[PDB]
């Protein structure tokens, strides 16, 4: 019974508490993040479990700041409240020191949020990870990417879900550091595409997010004929 | 947090209070406290436990505690538990007397300690206090008077009692050597060490206190290390 | 062991379900609404001789227009009472005007759900109410009976029939019952019904009756009046 | 009152009258302003006598603890801070003027704290009733890094300038002499007031006064 | 002023080897006189008395407040309380209630548990301690007790000494003031005995 | 603050504290009482017989006002607390009203204080039984008994404790409007009751009366000691 | 030994005396796989730390275990991430409310005393668990010279001379042992990254490892980059 | 937090807990207190055993005030919480009575705080006995704190690994009139009849208490009643 | 009291009095009224001295705190905005009128005016205290755009000695400072250096 709690250290030194909720993130679709020389892609594969539902219901794509990116999976009803969680550290930001927050101190505040529902038996830990993404015209371009126990580190390419091992090596394939945003979302596109089961899963819908020099610093989705025309690049 | 719970303040099958229960055990094996109440006066008999050669005396007394200007008493048990008692009781009397300016009836400071006693058996989730106390104490609407309470905040006035170990043997032998309505002093500090010979006896192994009447004004006093040793020598002559 | 909270594999809360088993342990009470008013009887279910039957009371008045019968632990249903009382005396007070049966019988269940030992204060129920309610009365749409129970769900009925023979009462209810009985042929048919699912003899003392009609107040019949209606 | 105190060449020199007065009328001709904080830092009061006699005993209260934790020698800074930032926060209410001055690590400190929270650091300050004929003496005769002897006299002239031309300020001049090496607590360094010797003998005889009750009571 | 509302006096005066202390018995409101012989003094040992000058209502509250904390304070630690650590207990007693304060100005006197030296000390409404070698004075004729008692007092005073020179200083003081008087007390504390006498003072 | 639940359902629709609060009140001494015309007698059975014990300190009937007194069984403790409770709800109602509370709106309100001891968080049930007796204002003899679980009844004659089961039947063909014709014969009937349950009946047996505009009376051994030999 | 009740679980005294919790949290310090090593010289503090960085996605300027905590005070976690950031956010706030507090900067055994102190809590209090990291803090002291504090997850902190903590933690010790028992800035530092490769046996590249330091003559902390790394890397 | 009991009475009558603390007590480094008329002297066993150890970092005898003293058996994390809150009831009592407290006074006011975890909710007894030594009113004064709460007086007392074949060697050596001076040597010879190696300047720590308050000797004072 | 802060291409250039009065009573007259917030923030007081104190220590305590955890040289603006945000928020108690001034990499030379009432103004160059209403007429006059790091001193030198002659609330010395990429620059105007301008005689 050491797994039965968060607050309880198992004989080997392990919180399985804390691992039960990595595996609810395991069993999400896949969900990918590129930075390149100017700004980052963002790319879920949203399964469509019902004909009822209408296009664009249950994104996995969020805005927490006019700068910053947020894509989730897991828990869908957990990744919300992250993501309120993270647009409140932003705008409390702006408040207390008069300027747009720097994504790697977001990353930092909700990490830290994170970890806190990992230490008591009170609570349980969150079952989502997320990426943060943005642009600064001074800061660059970031990726952050954080998992249920609260670690967070940088990156360049970043998978999460499903099959994120399998994302993960075609993504290092591409060299995003020389690369472009508007040539990296057909790349993030097809990406999604080829790691997305078929023979297991049903349908699915191409979420596809972007931030950089390009949209002026802004995070927006991507436009309808940009985003079909990489969903026919990688079809 | 409901798994760790052990539930101390919750009724059992047979409609017993376990915890309770539990802690009137813990009462059983502690030293002797026994209370005799005479016409002129009343004593307590404690049985010292703290006996060793490298032990220093210091304090004025180890079992017996003055309570206010009228009142002295004897715990058994948890000895920690007991400095939480002791102190509250001080503090109630204080109390008492901050409001109506007249020293506190020995019978509502015994009742005011079995209220904070009853309601950690009820309600809180905390273990009880492990201490019974035996109150000895003069008062203007009933004079000496011998109090017992226990961890429940069960209380009762005595004659003469004893509680802690063996309890039952000095109590039944108690009864065949009290005479009600006419014990002197003198005659129950004889009665006393009578008890405590036959449910151990050295002057250094016991500890006495009375508790008398002078001048309108009472006295509580330990008895000194001489004062018991003569006691105890004349038992001897007896037996 | 578990919460209070506790849902169940099926998808219903365990103590719920436990408090409505203890419903049908209580006497039983019946509930019976026709065009000229509403009608409540239930059997007092005496134990001892020596004890006074005035003394259980079952039917209690609401308001003056609304009357309730009461099943199953009586002591948790004072709690209940007294709230459908202060309500119904708040809106007088606040709108000039009295409250209606339904009205009563929905604040009366949001009291149901209301327990829980974690993130509660010293004053919240630790367990749900061990009763169900009968509510009868009459306001605009008339003569009213409404029913509730230990999982805060009312409904409206025209006879309905709570405690430990509510089942074989239903059946006597849904064959001797329609839609255009007087007042004084419900009293009649609820005796009957009662008559038959009781263990003693039913007397003048061994039931209780009470009726609320459009015109006179909530009124509990006397000894004689319930003695006039044996016959 | 007046108190005042200079930054020697090496340490720091307190001073303050001993007299403490009710309104106008004096009720005690011996009392003591210099306060001690710890062994290297100490403390001059004026304002409200209540106040800062509390105030200077949480501090060095505080300071102690603080030295029990650490286990090293209590910074002038720190007390000034602890200081500052409760006066502050009593908006003023806590009337508490102090010379804060002692020795550490980082040398002699002289500081100045008035009771609403703001602090000065500066090498010499007068404060109390007498501040201003105090602060006459230092600014006609302080000069920087004087020996010893000639603070613990520039000292004694600003204490005795107030005690002969402020009506709040009497009595005698108590001193402080903190270094790095020791702490001189002169009590009193100086006695230029003295009483007038009485001129007839009004001894009250036994049987002057008319008693209508008396009572005995011995004792152990 | 509400100091004066009711009126009294405190005075406490030391000896050789023993302690002085007296007040008047006037309690009344305002112009009027209700009662002759109201408590002022307060016994905190077998050997330390304290005085109480002020609002009527403060003095019996804070005597009471004193009691309790005392009786408290000698039960903890089986001792009698040395008369500068009263004097601290009432200073923080008194400094408890810095904004809205009790209106009593308390004057202690008493010798101490083992070395029988003589202490007398003087606090002002919000516990500011006054410990002096002579004599401390409280209430509404101060300013009549202090010429009083600067020009009586002589040091190293005998037991009989002592107490014409705090009669003497107690009764020609309060006969200066309106609202002080209707009887002066007096106790003297010596090694082995305590004496109180009332003294033969006007009444008007 | 500990906010765990104490007493919850169970499968079959029990309240198993309840039920273990009510086990503790039939280990409890047993105390009768009955209701006459002009008066009403409270009898406790004292257990403990006790030579060496004080017995003005360990009596079973208190008085809650000065026309409401009570008996009680099981847990002594928990009857102390739910006393004092009720006497300072006694002033109360003399304070807010200005009169003297009925006997059955104290019989309310300490059956409203247990059932919340059974519906709360942190806490257990009173594991204990009232026999609350008195008199109103027109002079009417009353006579209730509340229980663990919250529930109150009023009675002509009950009996409750460790043989409460006994008393209650021998009460039963017992108590008629001729055996309570005067303040004698209730006197006789309460003992009668005790008598047939209390081990070496007689001395262990405590009994308090009230009649109309009265105080309580406590008959002593000696007045006891009568009535004991006159049934014989 | 022996178990009873629920010691294994919380944080509660078991038959031996011993608390299992915190036993566990030390267990939980080797499941990261590095090792941080400290040697203090005569003018300076020298910290070294494996920096492992698998996948190339993975940005490796945002990994590290070298920490600031203040300008003079810098430090090393090991153990479980999201916990070692928790316990570093901790230190900072405890040292600039020191600073504020008492208007001058936090001593180095002061600031380990005082995280230490928050992590006995935790072995007391049986409602959370105890953190599964340690710290390692170094500094220059005003009259003291370098410092080298460690304090565990059981609450307990000392000041050493060379310390070691995680995977390689024993071997680290013996290894430290010897070249206390036989320093420049230069040769402190060779020493501690001579400790941590011939312990794992790897011959540590330019961006392998991480090396923070604090001199007497430079006391504020700062982490020495990949060229002055290997400058120091080709002179053993 | 939990609001439940950790600390509960077993079937026999005994706390577990607290008995299971006074386990991890002794278990833990051999401490020695004796009163030798003039004065306390406290000592410890402090082998850190590992050399990169800085010995002077931390201590193990710790002034709680200016004449009192302390000296611990156990865990030694728990030992710092009860160290911090005795120099802090020290403090209060000084800033109301004026005065250093009494070490009977200190020792009730810490023992109050070690019985409150045992009977409060979510937490364990500590897992330290306590050796406080002060010095008032021209008298030396030793007490000794457990994890229950109980506190006793002694004139010589042995505490952690060894204890109890330290009080025996402690009592067949104790003189009514012993001078500071011998009672330094004999608490050390008590801390040498376990200490497995040899002692050293830096492997012990010694306390003192007399009239001129309480003091933590240094290396070179220890060296020197080491040499004798 | 009287401030000010100019800004040029290199960063800003801060200076003030040194005058503390009580009525008409100097308590300190060589205060420093020209507070170091971080680095290259530096900040002139006004108005009450514990106020200001306890201001300036609050937001000192807070940028440096914050500029831990971002690892990054915190900007001129963010100090301004924390000292906006203390003097707003009590802005019934507190009587403080602070001028910002410093330097950071991503803005330079940047002065931030916050008075009593806790609003936010930039301004190429402000003044503020008691004396700076004698010298509104002469930097209007006076200060022209392009001025070079040693022409801001001078300027700032010959106004704050223009207010300090005609305010009886200044005095003193006057303490200058100039803030650069590099560091501070901090310099006393005794006596003689005080800028002088002679007296209208007949």
């Amino acid at each position: 019974g050491y797994d039965l709690s968060a607050s309880t250290f198992s004989p080997d030194g392990r919180v399985f508490q804390v691992e039960y909720a990595m595996k609810a993130v395991e069993n999400s679709s896949t969900a990918i993040g590129i930075r390149c020389k100017d700004g980052v892609v963002f790319g879920v594969e949203k399964l469509v479990l019902s004909k009822l539902y209408e296009e664009g219901s249950n994104k996995r794509l969020f805005n927490v700041d006019r700068h910053v990116g947020m894509a989730v999976a897991g828990l869908l009803a957990d990744a919300r409240s992250l993501a309120d969680i993270a647009r409140e550290e932003a705008s409390n930001f702006r408040s207390n020191f008069g300027y747009n927050i720097p994504l790697k101190h977001l990353a930092d505040r909700v990490a830290m949020y994170v970890h806190a529902y990992t230490l008591y038996s009170a609570v349980r830990p969150f079952g989502c990870s997320f990426m943060l993404g943005s642009y600064s015209a001074n800061d660059g371009a970031q990726l952050y990417m954080i998992d249920p126990s609260g670690v967070s580190y940088g990156y360049w390419g970043c998978a999460i879900g499903k099959a994120r091992q399998a994302a993960k090596t075609e993504i290092e394939k591409l060299q995003m550091k020389e690369m472009t945003c508007r040539d990296v979302v057909k790349e993030v596109a097809k990406i999604i595409y080829i790691v997305h089961d078929e023979v297991k899963d049903k349908a699915f819908e191409l979420e596809l997010s972007w931030v950089g020099e390009l949209t002026k610093g802004r995070h927006e989705i991507v436009p309808k004929d940009i985003r079909e025309e990489a969903e026919k690049y990688a079809k | 947090s409901r798994r760790y719970d052990s539930r101390t303040t919750i009724f059992s099958p047979e409609g017993r209070l376990y915890q309770v229960e539990y802690a009137m055990e813990a009462i059983g094996h502690a030293g002797t406290c026994l209370g005799i109440l005479a016409n002129d006066g009343v004593l307590l008999a404690a049985e010292r436990r703290n006996i060793h050669k490298l032990l220093d005396e210091v304090f004025f007394s180890e079992k017996i505690y003055k309570l206010n200007e009228d009142m002295a008493c004897s715990v058994a048990g948890i000895t920690s538990d007991a400095n939480v008692l002791t102190n509250e009781l001080r503090l109630i009397a204080q109390r008492y007397l901050l409001q109506y300016q007249e020293p506190i009836p020995c019978e509502q400071l015994v009742t005011a300690l079995c209220d904070i006693k009853q309601a950690y058996t009820q309600f809180g989730g905390k273990r009880p206090f492990g201490v019974s106390l035996l109150y000895i104490g003069w008062d203007k609407h009933y004079g000496f008077q011998l109090y017992q309470s226990d961890p429940s905040g069960n209380y009762g006035g005595w004659k003469a009692t004893c509680i802690g170990n063996n309890s039952a043997a000095a109590v039944s032998m108690l009864k065949q050597d009290y005479k009600e309505g006419e014990m002197t002093l003198k005659s129950a500090l004889a009665l006393a060490v009578k008890v405590l010979n036959k449910t151990m006896l050295s002057a250094e192994k016991v500890e006495i206190a009375t508790l008398t009447r002078e001048s309108g004004k009472t006295v509580i006093r330990v008895l000194k290390q001489k004062e018991v040793e003569q006691l105890i020598k004349k038992h001897e002559e007896e037996e | 062991d578990r919460g209070v909270n506790t849902f169940s594999p099926e998808g219903r809360l365990f103590q719920v379900e436990y408090a409505i088993e203890a419903i049908k342990l209580g006497s039983t009470a019946i509930g019976i609404q026709t065009s000229e008013g509403v009608c409540l009887a239930v059997e007092k279910r005496i134990t001892s001789p020596l004890m006074e039957p005035s003394s259980i009371e079952k039917i209690v008045e609401i308001d003056a227009h609304i009357g309730c019968a009461m099943s199953g632990l009586i002591a948790d249903a004072k709690t209940l009472i007294d709230k459908a009382r202060v309500e119904t005396q708040n809106h007088w007070f606040t709108y000039n005007e009295t409250m209606t049966v339904e009205s009563v019988t929905q604040a009366v269940s949001n009291l149901a759900l209301q327990f829980g030992e974690e993130d509660a204060d010293p004053g919240a129920m630790s367990r749900p109410f061990g009763v169900a309610l009968l509510f009868g009365g009459v306001d605009e749409k008339g003569p009213q009976l409404f029913h509730m129970d230990p999982s805060g769900t009312f409904v409206q009925c025209d006879a309905r029939a709570i405690g430990s023979a509510s089942e074989g009462a239903q059946s006597s209810l849904q064959e001797v019952y329609h839609k255009s009985m007087t007042l004084k042929e419900a009293i009649k048919s609820s005796l009957i019904i009662l008559k038959q699912v009781m263990e003693e003899k039913l007397n003048a003392t061994n039931i209780e009756l009470a009726t609320v009609q459009p015109g006179q107040n909530f009124h509990m019949f006397t000894k004689e009046e319930l003695e006039e209606v044996i016959k | 009152t007046t108190i005042a105190g200079v930054v020697y060449k090496d340490g720091i020199v307190l001073g303050a009258d001993t007299r403490a007065t009710e309104g106008m009328v004096v009720a005690d001709k011996n009392c003591s302003k210099i306060h001690f904080i710890s062994p290297n830092i100490y403390c001059c009061g004026a304002g409200t006598a209540a106040d800062t006699d509390m105030t200077t005993q949480l501090i060095s209260s505080n300071l102690e603890l603080h030295s029990l934790t650490t286990g090293r020698l209590p910074r002038v800074v720190t007390a000034n801070r602890m200081l500052k930032q409760m006066l502050f926060r009593y908006q003023g209410y806590i009337g508490a003027a102090l010379v804060l001055g002692g020795v550490d690590v980082t040398g002699p400190h002289l500081y100045s704290i008035y009771p609403h929270g703001s602090t000065d650091k500066l090498p010499y300050v007068t404060m109390g009733s007498g501040s201003l004929a105090a602060m006459a003496v230092f600014e006609d005769k302080f000069r920087p890094d004087m020996e010893e002897e000639e603070a613990k006299k520039l000292v004694s002239e600003a204490i005795a300038a107030g005690i002969f031309n402020d009506l709040g300020s009497g009595s005698n001049i108590d001193l402080c002499v903190i270094s790095k090496s020791k702490l001189d607590f002169l009590r009193p360094f100086s006695v230029p007031n003295k009483k007038g010797t009485r001129l007839g003998r009004y001894r009250c005889e036994k049987g002057t006064t008319a008693v209508l009750t008396e009572k005995v009571t011995p004792l152990e | 002023s509400i100091m004066s509302y009711n009126g009294g006096a405190v005075m406490a005066m030391k000896g050789k080897n023993c302690v002085a202390i007296a007040a008047d018995r006037r309690f009344g409101i305002q112009a009027q006189m209700v009662t002759t012989d109201f408590q002022k003094i307060f016994p905190m040992g077998d050997r330390l008395y304290i005085g109480l000058a002020g609002l009527a209502t403060d003095v019996q509250t804070v005597a009471q407040r004193l009691k309790f904390r005392l009786n408290l304070y000698e039960l903890k630690e089986g001792r009698q309380i040395k008369p500068y650590t009263l004097m601290s207990m009432v200073a923080n007693l008194l400094y408890e209630k810095r904004f809205g304060p009790y209106y009593t100005e308390p004057v202690i006197a008493g010798l101490d548990p083992k070395t029988f030296k003589p202490f007398i000390c003087s606090l002002d409404l919000i516990g500011c301690p006054m410990v002096t070698d002579d004599f401390v004075v409280s209430g509404t004729c101060s300013e009549q007790m202090y010429g009083m008692c600067e020009s009586l007092w002589e040091p190293n005073m005998d037991p009989e000494h002592l107490f014409e020179t705090i009669s003497q200083a107690m009764l020609n003081a309060v006969d200066r003031d309106a609202v002080s008087g209707m009887g002066v007390i007096v106790h003297v504390i010596e090694k082995d005995k305590i004496t109180t006498r009332t003294l033969k003072a006007r009444m008007d | 603050s500990y906010d765990r639940a104490i007493t919850v359902f169970s499968p079959d629709g029990h309240l198993f504290q309840v039920e273990y609060a009510q086990e503790a009140v039939k280990k409890g001494s047993t105390a009768v009482g009955v209701r006459g015309k002009d008066i009403v007698v409270l009898g406790v059975e004292k257990k403990s017989v006790a030579k060496l014990q004080d017995e003005r300190t360990v009596r079973k009937i208190c008085a809650l006002d000065d026309n409401v007194c009570m008996a009680f069984a099981g847990l002594t403790a928990d009857a102390r607390i739910v006393i004092n409770r009720a006497r300072v709800e006694c002033q109360s109602h003399r304070l807010t009203v200005e009169d003297p509370v009925t006997v059955e709106y104290i019989t309310r309100y300490i059956a409203s204080l247990k059932q919340r001891y059974t519906q709360s968080n942190g806490r257990r049930p009173f594991g204990i039984s009232a026999l609350i007796v008195g008199f109103d204002f027109d002079g009417t003899p009353r006579l209730y008994q509340t229980d663990p679980s919250g529930t109150y009844h009023a009675w002509k004659a009950n009996a409750i404790g460790r043989g409460a089961k006994s008393v209650r039947e021998f009460l039963e063909k017992n108590y008629t409007d001729d055996a309570i014709e005067t303040d004698d014969l209730t006197i006789k009937l309460v003992i009668k009751a005790l008598l047939e349950v209390v081990q070496s009946g007689g001395k262990n047996i405590e009994l308090a009366v009230m009649r109309r505009d009265q105080p309580l009376k406590i008959l002593n051994p000696e007045e006891i000691e009568k009535y004991v030999a006159e049934i014989e | 030994g022996s178990s009873a009740g629920f010691d294994r679980h919380i944080t509660i005294f078991s038959p031996e005396g011993r608390l299992y919790q915190v036993e566990y949290a030390f267990k939980a310090i080797n499941q990261g796989g590095l090792t941080s090593v400290a040697v203090r010289g005569k003018d300076c503090a020298v910290i070294v730390t494996q920096k492992k960085v698998p996948d190339k996605l993975l940005d490796s300027s945002t990994v590290t275990h070298l920490f600031k905590i203040t300008e003079s005070i810098g430090c090393v976690m090991t153990g479980m991430t999201a916990d070692s950031r928790s316990q570093v956010q901790r230190a900072r706030y405890e040292a600039a409310n020191w600073k504020y507090k008492y208007g001058y900067e936090i001593p180095v055994d002061m600031l380990c005393k005082r995280i230490a102190d928050i992590s006995q809590v935790y072995t007391q209090n049986a409602e959370m668990r105890p953190l599964g990291c340690c710290m390692i803090l170094i500094g220059i002291d005003e009259e003291q010279g370098p410092q080298v504090y460690k304090c565990d997850p059981a609450g307990y902190y000392c000041g050493f001379k060379a310390t070691a903590a995680g995977v390689k933690q024993t071997e680290s010790t013996s290894f430290l042992e010897k070249k206390v028992k036989k320093w420049t800035f230069e040769q402190t530092v060779e020493t501690a990254i001579t400790c941590l490769s011939t312990v794992l046996s790897i011959d540590f590249k330019p961006s392998e490892i991480e090396v923070g330091v604090v001199t007497v003559e430079n006391p504020k902390f700062r982490i020495l980059t990949e060229a002055e790394i290997d400058a120091h890397l080709v002179a053993l | 937090g939990y609001s439940f009991s950790l600390t509960t009475f077993s079937p026999s009558g005994k706390l577990v807990q607290i008995e299971y603390a006074l386990a991890a007590v002794a278990g833990g480094a051999p401490s020695v207190g004796i009163k030798a008329a003039n004065g306390v002297v406290l000592a410890t066993e402090k082998k850190q055993k590992s050399i990169l150890y800085d010995e002077r970092s931390v201590h193990k005898v710790e002034p709680i005030t200016k004449h009192i003293g302390l000296v611990y058996s156990g865990m030694g994390p728990d030992y710092r919480v009860l160290v911090h809150r005795a120099r802090k009831l020290a403090q209060q009592y000084y800033l109301v009575y004026q005065e250093p407290i009494p070490t009977a006074q200190l020792v009730q006011r810490v023992a109050s705080v070690m019985q409150e975890y045992t009977q409060s909710g979510g937490v364990r007894p500590f897992g330290v006995s306590l050796l406080i030594c002060g010095w008032n009113e021209g008298r030396p004064y030793l007490f000794q704190s457990d994890p229950s709460g109980a506190y006793f007086a002694w004139k010589a007392t042995a505490m952690g690994k060894n204890y109890v074949n330290g009080k025996t060697f402690l009592e067949k050596r104790y003189n009514e009139d012993l001078e500071l001076e011998d009672a330094i040597h004999t608490a050390i010879l008590t801390l040498k009849e376990s200490f497995e190696g040899q002692m050293t300047e830096d492997n012990i720590e010694v306390g003192i208490c007399n009239e001129a308050g309480f003091r933590r000797l240094t290396p070179t004072e220890v060296r020197d009643y080491l040499a004798a | 009291t009287t401030i000010m802060a100019v800004q040029f291409n290199g960063g800003v250039v801060l200076g003030a009095d040194s005058r503390t009065t009580t009525g008409s009573y100097i308590a300190n007259r060589v205060t420093d009224k020209l507070t170091p917030i971080h680095d290259h923030i530096f900040c002139c007081r006004s108005g009450s001295a514990a106020d200001t104190q306890a201001v300036a220590d609050a937001v000192t305590y807070q940028l440096g705190f914050h500029s831990i955890e971002l690892n990054e040289p915190p900007l001129v603006h963010t100090a301004a905005s924390l000292f906006k945000e203390m003097c707003y928020r009590y802005r019934e108690d507190l009587m403080a009128g602070i001028i910002i001034a410093g330097w950071d990499p991503q803005e330079g030379g940047q002065v931030y005016s916050v008075p009593m009432g806790g609003m936010m103004v930039r301004q190429s160059f402000a003044i503020g205290g008691s004396g700076s209403s004698y010298i509104y007429g002469y930097v209007d006059a006076t200060y022209r755009e392009g001025m070079t790091k040693d022409e801001c001193l001078q300027f700032t030198a010959n106004a704050l000695a223009l207010a300090m002659e005609r305010d009886g609330s200044s005095g003193g010395v006057i303490r200058l400072a100039a803030i650069q990429e590099s560091g501070v620059e901090r310099q006393v105007l005794l006596g003689d250096q005080i800028p002088k301008f002679t007296i209208a005689t007949l």
